[PDB]
C-alpha cells in the first residue's frame, strides 16, 4: 500500500479545519494564551459560520494566483529508509484486505440471532464498541453481517452500536513485501499580517495534535514529530511583504506490496521404497 | 505623468505574483509621501 502523505494531510486538514473554525468556543480554547487584540481580530475575520473571510489550503507551485490573506501551503520534502525486515517481509495474509473502516450500525433482530449490517463485506472484525462476546454468544461473521445469540441478549434488540472492521477484497493469499520509510513534509502558513500567521500556526498545531487519534495515522503514519522554523519574509518584491513560519512534519510509514501465491496443497503421496 | 509601466510576473511555489516598476512625475508644489496611493479609473487591466 503506497502512501501519499500529502493527499492524506489535505483530506485530514480540510474538514477538520473547517469544523474547528466553525465554532468560537474551540477557537477561544486554542487562543487562550494570546492577547485580546489579535485573538479577537482573528475571530472576527475567520471564525464563525457566517465568516466573510475564509482560509484555503493547497499544494505548491499553483499556476493560478493564490490568496495570501491566510493560506496553508504544503510541499512534499525529503524521505529516507530507516528500517528493514528479513527478506523485506512485513506480514502474511490469507485473505486480501483493504482499508480499515469504522461504521455505525444499529442492532437488528433475526429469528435466531441479533445482527448488525454493514456497508461492505468483512475480512476481519477488530472491535465492537463496549462489547466482549463470550462463547455463549457465539460471535459469527457471515459476509456483510455479524451476529450473536438472540435469547440471552434480548434486552439489547436496538443497541445503537458502532463497528471497527476491515474490507474484504479477495479470497487469495500472499505475502507482504516492503520496508519502512521515514518521511519529512513541510507545511507553512502565509499571510501579509504576521499576527494572522501566528494564530494560523497555533491552529495548525492544534489540528496536528487532534489528528493523532485518527484511525489512518494510528495504523499507517505512526511516530509524528514536529519542527518549526523562524518567522521570515517570504517575499519582499511586492508592495508589502509575505510573512510565514514553515513547519516540518515527520512520519513513519510502511511502503509495501502484496505478492500473491498460487501454491495450495490438498493431497499427500506418502509411499515407501524398495531395493 | 507616468512612464515605464511594467507588469512584472514572478512564478513561485506560493503562486504567481504581479509586481513591477512604474515611474511618475508630478506637478509643482505637491509634496508626495512614502506609500501614498494612486488609482487611474481610465486605464483597465486584464486579469484571469
Amino acid at each position: 500500500a503506497i502512501t501519499s502523505v500529502d493527499s492524506y494531510l489535505l483530506s485530514e486538514i480540510k474538514p477538520r479545519l473547517n469544523t474547528v473554525l466553525e465554532n468560537c468556543y474551540i477557537i477561544d480554547e486554542v487562543l487562550k494564551d494570546f492577547d485580546y487584540q489579535t485573538r479577537e481580530s482573528f475571530k472576527e475575520a475567520f471564525c464563525g459560520k457566517n465568516a466573510q473571510h475564509e482560509v484555503t489550503v493547497g499544494f505548491n507551485f499553483p499556476k493560478f494566483k493564490n490568496n495570501y490573506e491566510a493560506h496553508y501551503l504544503i510541499q512534499l520534502g525529503q524521505g529516507q529508509e530507516t528500517k528493514n525486515s528479513l527478506g523485506s517481509i512485513q506480514s502474511s495474509y490469507f485473505e486480501a484486505t483493504g482499508d480499515t473502516l469504522v461504521e455505525s450500525s444499529t442492532a437488528i433482530r433475526e429469528d435466531d440471532k441479533l445482527v448488525f449490517t454493514v456497508s461492505k463485506p468483512i475480512g476481519e472484525l477488530i472491535k465492537v464498541e463496549d462489547i466482549e462476546f463470550a462463547k455463549y454468544d457465539n460471535l459469527q461473521v457471515e459476509g456483510n453481517k455479524v451476529s450473536f445469540k438472540y435469547q440471552t441478549n434480548e434486552d439489547y434488540e436496538n443497541y445503537n452500536a458502532n463497528i471497527i472492521f476491515t474490507e474484504k477484497k479477495n479470497d487469495s493469499k500472499g505475502l507482504v513485501k516492503g520496508f519502512t520509510v521515514e518521511e519529512q513534509v513541510t507545511v507553512v502558513g502565509l499571510s501579509f499580517n504576521v499576527d494572522v500567521a501566528r494564530c494560523l500556526d497555533a491552529v495548525l498545531k492544534m489540528i496536528l495534535i487532534s489528528m493523532r487519534d485518527s484511525i489512518e495515522e494510528q495504523q499507517t503514519f505512526q511516530l509524528q514529530n514536529l519542527s518549526f522554523g523562524d518567522i521570515a519574509p517570504i517575499i519582499e518584491d511586492g508592495d508589502s511583504m509575505i510573512f510565514g513560519r514553515p513547519t516540518i512534519i515527520k512520519y513513519t510509514s510502511s511502503l509495501d506490496l502484496d505478492y500473491t501465491i498460487t501454491q495450495d496443497i490438498n493431497k499427500l503421496t506418502f509411499k515407501e521404497r524398495k531395493d | 505623468a507616468i512612464q515605464s509601466q511594467e507588469k512584472g510576473t514572478n512564478q513561485l511555489d506560493i503562486g504567481i505574483l504581479d509586481t513591477g516598476t512604474a515611474i511618475g512625475t508630478t506637478q509643482l508644489e505637491k509634496r508626495i509621501s512614502y506609500r501614498d496611493r494612486f488609482t487611474v479609473p481610465e486605464v483597465l487591466m486584464p486579469q484571469q
